[PDB]
C-alpha cells in the first residue's frame, strides 16, 4: 500500500523530448486519480472506453506513463486516428487506445528569454511509425537517391530538429508537457489500484 | 524517389528552420525598435545578416528544382516565391555597384541640405521643414521657391545615379528572363496555371487604364472644384480654365490632396466631426480605445486579440527615459506572437489609426496557418485595403453614436455628409491619378519608350495630360523630378497604392452588401454584421495560397478590379459637384503654363 510516484513524473524537473519520450514503468503501488483529476491545472484532460472518476475502483496488471513536450498546437495529435509529424514520426497510439493524456502549459518552466533550443523532434521518417515504438536513431535522411556517406549535403539532412521556445510564442507555440497514460490487461493480477 | 518528394521534404526543413530564424530577427528588431540604445542596433543587424545570409543558401539549395516537373500548385508557388534569389544572378562588380548606387540615392534623399540664398548658416530638412512648409503655408512664393529649390537640390544630383541605376536593374531583369524591371514588379499580380483565375502582367496594365479612364469624370469634377476653389485663395496665379501649379497641391509633390481641406471646405461654419473631446470627458486612454477596437472586430465574428498581444506591445509612448520610434507598425513576429507598436494619443485620428493597425493585425492572424512561404497578402495590395475598410466602418457617425463617443441628438445633415466625402475624395480620389501616371511613366522609361534625352519632358507631359498638374518652372534634362519621391530613389512598387485604393471600395461594398445596408454606401458599418465578418475571413484565412483573382472573388463575386464600388461610394460628392460646377469650366489644357505669360 504505497503511494504510486507521480511526482517525479508530474512534478518532475524535465521531460523528455517527444521523439525520446519517457516510458516508465509503475506498479505496486496505490494511486488516487481524483486528485488528478481535481487539479485543474491542466488543459487537456480527454479518455474513452472508462471514464476518469469511474475508473478510480478499476485496476489492471500494468500500466504506462508516457510524458514529454510538443509544441500547442501538437497535443491534437495524442489522439488514436490522428495524423502528424508527432502522430506519425514521433509518438504513435493505437485505435484501441486505454488510457488518456494529460497536458498542460508549460512556459514558466520550459521557455527561457532569448529562445530554449533543447527541444528536440524527428521531422523525416522513411515510414511512419506503428503504435507505441520508439525511434531514437541519428542516421541522415535520404530524400534522394544518392548516397551522401553520413554526412548533410543535397538532398540529405539530419532529421532531428530543434523546439525554439521563447516565453512570448503564442499558445500555438508554447511549450505543452504532455503526460500519456496507458493501462493494459493480461492474464496476472491486479496490484496498482485505490 | 521522385522530384516533387523531395521539393516538398526540402520546403518542410526550409519553412521548419526558416520560421525560428525569421522569429529570432524579428525579436532582435522589435528589442531595437522599442529601445533604441547602440547594442540593440548590433543586435538587429546581426540577426539581419543571418537571416539574409540563411534566404540566400536556401534560395541557392531550392534553384535545383525545376518548377516545370511540380505538379502541386502550392509546392509550385512556394518553390517560385523561394527560387527567386533576385541580384545574385548579376555579376559581383554590378552588384556592388548597383548596391552603392541604391545607398547613395537613398542618402542623398535622406540628408538633402537646401537653404535659402539670404543665409547659408541656417536652413531647414526635408521633414521638419520642407514638408510643413508645403502643408501648412499659403504665399506663393514661399512655396514655389520650396518646390524648386527641393528639386534642383535632389533630383539633379539623383539624375545620372537614377540612369545608371535603371541600366542595371534593366540588365538584372533581362538576367532574369524579364522584359523589364517593370515587368518584374508586374510579375507580383501574376498568375499561371490555374484555368480561369490566369492574370498575365500586361492584363495588369489593361485593366489599370480601363479603371482610371472609367474614374476619369470623378476626379475631372473634383478638380474642377479644387482648382476653383484655388483661384479663391490663389486670386493671380491660377488659370480658371488650365491646370493646377505643382506646388499648391498641399505636399512637395501632390500625392495627398489632404492639406486642401480649410480651403476647398464646402460649408466652412459647419463643425467636421471629431470625438476628442468626448474622450477627454470620459477619461480615455490608450487601453480603452483599444478594447474597443477589439471590441468592434469581435462584433463582425472575427476572434479577439491574444493575451501575448495585451502583454507585450507597446500601445503607450513610454515616458522620456527611453526613446523609441513612434511610427505605428502592425507586428507579426512569427510562431504565433503578434504585436503593435504605436504612441496614442487621446485622439479620433489616432483611434482610426488603431482600427487600421488592429486590421492588419486581424489579416495576419488569419493565415498563420498556411505555410511560412505562404504567410503575406494575396497580392502587394490587400493589407492596407483591410486595414482601411476598417477606418471607413469605424469612422462613420453611427459606430460613433453607438460606443457613446456622439450624443444620440446629433443631427446629420447633407452638409456634414457633403463635408467628409469631399476630405474623403481629397485623401482617396486626389491620389489616383497621381499614382497611375507614376507608374505609367516609370513602366514606360524602364521599358525603353523613353530615351533618356525624353524623361523630364514626357513626365511632365505626361502630368499635365492625366493628373492635369502643371510645373511653375521649366525644367530641363539634368533634373530627375521623379527621384524627388520617396518611392522613386528607394526602390519602391507605386502600384500597389492604385490597386489597394480600388480593393477596399471593392471590399466595402461587398462586406456592406452582405449586411444588408440601407442607403448610401459612406454611411455603411460593418458591424454585428457576423455574416460580412465571415465573408471576409473567407479570404483572410487563404494567404497567398491561391490566385488573388480567387481572393478576390472570395469576397467581391468578381474575379477582376473594378472602380464600380468607388464610383458609388462617392455618387453624393459626385451629384454635389455636378450641380455645383455646372456655372464653370470642366476640364484643362494641357498647354497653360505659370511660367509662359
Ligand atoms: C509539483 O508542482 C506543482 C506546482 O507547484 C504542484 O501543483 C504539484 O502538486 C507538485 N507535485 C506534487 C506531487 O505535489
Ligand atoms: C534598454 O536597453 C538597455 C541596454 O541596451 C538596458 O539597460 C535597458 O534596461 C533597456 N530598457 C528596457 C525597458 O528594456
Ligand atoms: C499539395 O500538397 C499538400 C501537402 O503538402 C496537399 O495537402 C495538397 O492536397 C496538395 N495539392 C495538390 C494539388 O497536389
Ligand atoms: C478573448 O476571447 C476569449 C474566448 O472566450 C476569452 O476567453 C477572453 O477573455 C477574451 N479576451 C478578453 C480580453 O476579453
Ligand atoms: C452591436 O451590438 C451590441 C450588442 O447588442 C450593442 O451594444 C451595440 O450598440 C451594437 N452596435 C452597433 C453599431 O450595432
Ligand atoms: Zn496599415
Amino acid at each position: 500500500t504505497n503511494l504510486c510516484p507521480f511526482g517525479e513524473v508530474f512534478n518532475a524537473s524535465k521531460f523528455a523530448s517527444v521523439y525520446a519520450w519517457n516510458r516508465k514503468r509503475i506498479s505496486n503501488c496505490v494511486a488516487d486519480y481524483s486528485v488528478l483529476y481535481n487539479s485543474t491545472s491542466f488543459s487537456t484532460f480527454k479518455c474513452y472506453g472508462v471514464s476518469p472518476t469511474k475508473l478510480n475502483d478499476l485496476c489492471f496488471t500494468n500500466v504506462y506513463a508516457d510524458s514529454f513536450v510538443v509544441k500547442g498546437d501538437e497535443v491534437r495529435q495524442i489522439a488514436p486516428g490522428q495524423t502528424g509529424v508527432i502522430a506519425d514520426y514521433n509518438y504513435k497510439l493505437p485505435d484501441d487506445f486505454t488510457g488518456c493524456v494529460i497536458a498542460w502549459n508549460s512556459v514558466k518552466q520550459d521557455a527561457l528569454t532569448g529562445g530554449n533550443y533543447g527541444y528536440l523532434y524527428r521531422l523525416f521518417r522513411k515510414s511512419k511509425l506503428k503504435p507505441f515504438e520508439r525511434d531514437i536513431s541519428t542516421e541522415i535522411y535520404q530524400a534522394g537517391s544518392t548516397p551522401c556517406n553520413g554526412q548533410v549535403g543535397l538532398n540529405c539532412y539530419y532529421p532531428l530538429e530543434r523546439y525554439g521556445f521563447h516565453p512570448t510564442t503564442g499558445v500555438n507555440y508554447q511549450p505543452f508537457r504532455v503526460v500519456v497514460l496507458s493501462f493494459e490487461l493480461l492474464n496476472g493480477p491486479a496490484t496498482v489500484c485505490g | 524517389s521522385t522530384i516533387e518528394e523531395q521539393a516538398k521534404t526540402f520546403l518542410d526543413k526550409f519553412n521548419h528552420e526558416a520560421e525560428d530564424l525569421f522569429y529570432q530577427s524579428s525579436l532582435a528588431s522589435w528589442n531595437y525598435n522599442t529601445n533604441i540604445t547602440e547594442e540593440n542596433v548590433q543586435n538587429m543587424n546581426n540577426a539581419g545578416d543571418k537571416w539574409s545570409a540563411f534566404l540566400k543558401e536556401q534560395s541557392t539549395l531550392a534553384q535545383m528544382y525545376p518548377l516545370q516537373e511540380i505538379q502541386n500548385l502550392t509546392v509550385k508557388l512556394q518553390l517560385q516565391a523561394l527560387q527567386q534569389n533576385g541580384s545574385s544572378v548579376l555579376s559581383e562588380d554590378k552588384s556592388k555597384r548597383l548596391n552603392t548606387i541604391l545607398n547613395t540615392m537613398s542618402t542623398i534623399y535622406s540628408t538633402g541640405k537646401v537653404c535659402n540664398p539670404d543665409n547659408p548658416q541656417e536652413c531647414l530638412l526635408l521633414e521638419p521643414g520642407l514638408n510643413e512648409i508645403m502643408a501648412n503655408s499659403l504665399d506663393y512664393n514661399e512655396r514655389l521657391w520650396a518646390w524648386e529649390s527641393w528639386r534642383s537640390e535632389v533630383g539633379k544630383q539623383l539624375r545620372p545615379l537614377y540612369e545608371e541605376y535603371v541600366v542595371l536593374k534593366n540588365e538584372m531583369a533581362r538576367a532574369n528572363h524579364y522584359e523589364d524591371y517593370g515587368d518584374y514588379w508586374r510579375g507580383d499580380y501574376e498568375v499561371n496555371g490555374v484555368d480561369g483565375y490566369d492574370y498575365s502582367r500586361g492584363q495588369l496594365i489593361e485593366d489599370v487604364e480601363h479603371t482610371f479612364e472609367e474614374i476619369k469624370p470623378l476626379y475631372e469634377h473634383l478638380h474642377a472644384y479644387v482648382r476653383a476653389k484655388l483661384m479663391n485663395a490663389y486670386p493671380s496665379y491660377i488659370s480658371p480654365i488650365g491646370c493646377l501649379p505643382a506646388h499648391l497641391l498641399g505636399d512637395m509633390w501632390g500625392r495627398f490632396w489632404t492639406n486642401l481641406y480649410s480651403l476647398t471646405v464646402p460649408f466652412g461654419q459647419k463643425p467636421n466631426i471629431d470625438v476628442t473631446d468626448a474622450m477627454v470627458d470620459q477619461a480615455w486612454d490608450a487601453q480603452r480605445i483599444f478594447k474597443e477596437a477589439e471590441k468592434f472586430f469581435v462584433s463582425v465574428g472575427l476572434p479577439n486579440m491574444t493575451q501575448g498581444f495585451w502583454e507585450n506591445s507597446m500601445l503607450t509612448d513610454p515616458g522620456n527615459v527611453q526613446k523609441a520610434v513612434c511610427h505605428p507598425t502592425a507586428w507579426d513576429l512569427g510562431k504565433g506572437d503578434f504585436r503593435i507598436l504605436m504612441c496614442t494619443k487621446v485622439t479620433m485620428d489616432d483611434f482610426l489609426t488603431a482600427h487600421h493597425e488592429m486590421g492588419h493585425i486581424q489579416y495576419d492572424m488569419a493565415y498563420a496557418a498556411q505555410p511560412f512561404l505562404l504567410r503575406n497578402g494575396a497580392n502587394e495590395g490587400f493589407h492596407e485595403a483591410v486595414g482601411e475598410i476598417m477606418s471607413l466602418s469605424a469612422a462613420t457617425p453611427k459606430h460613433l453614436k453607438s460606443i457613446g463617443l456622439l450624443s444620440p441628438d446629433f443631427q446629420e445633415d447633407n452638409e456634414t455628409e457633403i463635408n467628409f466625402l469631399l476630405k474623403q475624395a481629397l485623401t482617396i480620389v486626389g491620389t489616383l491619378p497621381f499614382t497611375y501616371m507614376l507608374e505609367k511613366w516609370r513602366w514606360m522609361v524602364f521599358k525603353g519608350e523613353i530615351p533618356k534625352d525624353q524623361w523630364m519632358k514626357k513626365w511632365w507631359e505626361m502630368k499635365r495630360e492625366i493628373v492635369g498638374v502643371v510645373e511653375p518652372v521649366p525644367h530641363d534634362e539634368t533634373y530627375c523630378d521623379p527621384a524627388s519621391l520617396f518611392h522613386v530613389s528607394n526602390d519602391y512598387s507605386f502600384i500597389r497604392y492604385y490597386t489597394r485604393t480600388l480593393y477596399q471600395f471593392q471590399f466595402q461594398e461587398a462586406l456592406c452588401q452582405a449586411a444588408k445596408h440601407e442607403g448610401p454606401l459612406h454611411k455603411c458599418d460593418i458591424s454585428n454584421s457576423t455574416e460580412a465578418g465571415q465573408k471576409l475571413f473567407n479570404m483572410l484565412r487563404l494567404g497567398k495560397s491561391e490566385p488573388w483573382t480567387l481572393a478576390l472573388e472570395n469576397v467581391v463575386g468578381a474575379k477582376n478590379m473594378n472602380v464600380r464600388p468607388l464610383l458609388n461610394y462617392f455618387e453624393p460628392l459626385f451629384t454635389w459637384l455636378k450641380d455645383q460646377n455646372k456655372n464653370s469650366f470642366v476640364g484643362w489644357s494641357t498647354d497653360w503654363s505659370p511660367y509662359a505669360d
